[PDB]
Order: C-alpha cells, then sequence, then structure tokens
C-alpha cells in the first residue's frame, strides 16, 4: 500500500473529529489542538 | 471504505512539563482524524519531543535495532518545522522512501532555537540504504541546506 502526498492530502479536510476510542489524559493535554472537534 | 496504510503507526509523546504511546492508528483516515487534533510543531511547548513510529516498534532502548541505528536530522528555525513535519509524516505513512524497511520511525524535537526532525533508521552500516533515504528525503523536503547523519 502506496500514497502519493497529494493522494493522502484529499483525505485531510475530510476528517477533523478525533477517533472515539482516543483518550485524552491529562498528561498530554498539551499535545491536542486548541480546537478539537 | 477506509484506505488502509502498510503498517500502522503509533505516535509518542514527551511532555515538558517519560515517552509515552498516545494513539495507534493504521489508516488515512485515522491519520488525519489525530494529526487534525493535535498540536503542529509551531504551537508545542519548548522540550517537547512528539514521535510517529512503526507500530511494535518503541523509541527506547527497548528496541536496539532501531535505537542503535542511524538517524537522519534536518534543522529549522523555531516554528518554521511544520510543513517539513507534515511531509516527513506523510512519506512515511505512504511507503514513499524505497528503502522504506529501514525506517522505523520520526521525531520532531521542539527547542528553544530550532525545531529539529530526525528519522530513525535500521542498518545503519548500510550505506547504500542510508544514502537512499537521505537523498529521498531532501527531495521530499527540498531542503537548501543541513541533512546530518548519526550512527552510534
Amino acid at each position: 500500500k502506496k500514497y502519493s502526498r497529494d493522494f493522502l492530502l484529499k483525505f485531510a479536510e475530510q476528517f477533523l473529529d478525533l477517533p472515539h476510542n482516543f483518550e485524552v489524559t491529562s498528561d498530554i493535554e498539551s499535545l491536542m489542538s486548541t480546537h478539537t472537534n | 471504505q477506509p484506505h488502509p496504510l502498510e503498517h500502522s503507526w503509533t505516535f509518542w509523546f514527551d511532555n515538558p512539563s517519560s515517552i509515552r504511546p498516545i494513539y495507534t492508528f493504521s489508516t488515512v483516515e485515522e491519520f488525519w482524524s489525530v494529526y487534525n487534533n493535535i498540536h503542529h510543531p509551531s504551537k508545542l511547548a519548548m522540550r517537547a519531543d512528539l514521535y510517529c513510529f512503526k507500530h511494535k516498534i518503541e523509541p527506547k532502548w527497548e528496541d536496539p535495532v532501531c535505537a542503535n541505528g542511524g538517524k537522519w536530522t534536518v534543522n529549522f528555525p523555531r516554528g518554521k518545522s511544520d510543513n517539513g513535519w507534515l511531509y516527513t509524516l506523510l512519506a512515511m505513512i505512504g511507503e514513499q522512501f524505497d528503502c522504506g524497511d529501514e525506517i522505523c520511525g520520526a521525531v520532531v524535537n521542539v527547542r528553544s532555537g530550532q525545531d529539529k526532525i530526525s528519522i530513525w533508521t535500521k542498518n545503519a552500516s548500510n550505506e547504500a540504504a542510508q544514502a537512499s533515504i537521505g537523498k529521498q528525503w531532501k527531495e521530499f523536503l527540498d531542503y537548501n541546506e543541513s541533512i546530518g547523519f548519526i550512527f552510534h
């Protein structure tokens, strides 16, 4: 499975929502974007 | 129908205020879902390290094949590494390196005077594979100057 940069970028704006199984613990709150979805 | 990546990849984070796994993603859609919700390097705290390594490769002493291997490093002005980091990630997960089987993962180190991005590789003594990775990375980035290689 190979994907060019332009092919990967075609999906970028279509997936703004954090996965529901992504756990945001207190010690990694500083990693999260200022705005999350 | 999601687009599976050839490998699963794990983000790891070393918070300055040690190295913790964040999330393992296995598709293009999962990559963007996470990438669009974590800070780009321009907004990470000083002394933070953000890692993206192939699943089950720890960026630690636990995996000497990678920990004692090669490292390709590029320096950016502080806050000017965002595109270099993204393009490095897309090249890795997209399996665009001819010698990508030697690539373990990449890390961005946010520091006071500069942002550093490194690719950790296996088989540092394979001169041809390391040269191929360094040359291709400079093409993926189109960087004018210093791409440095280190071997322990």
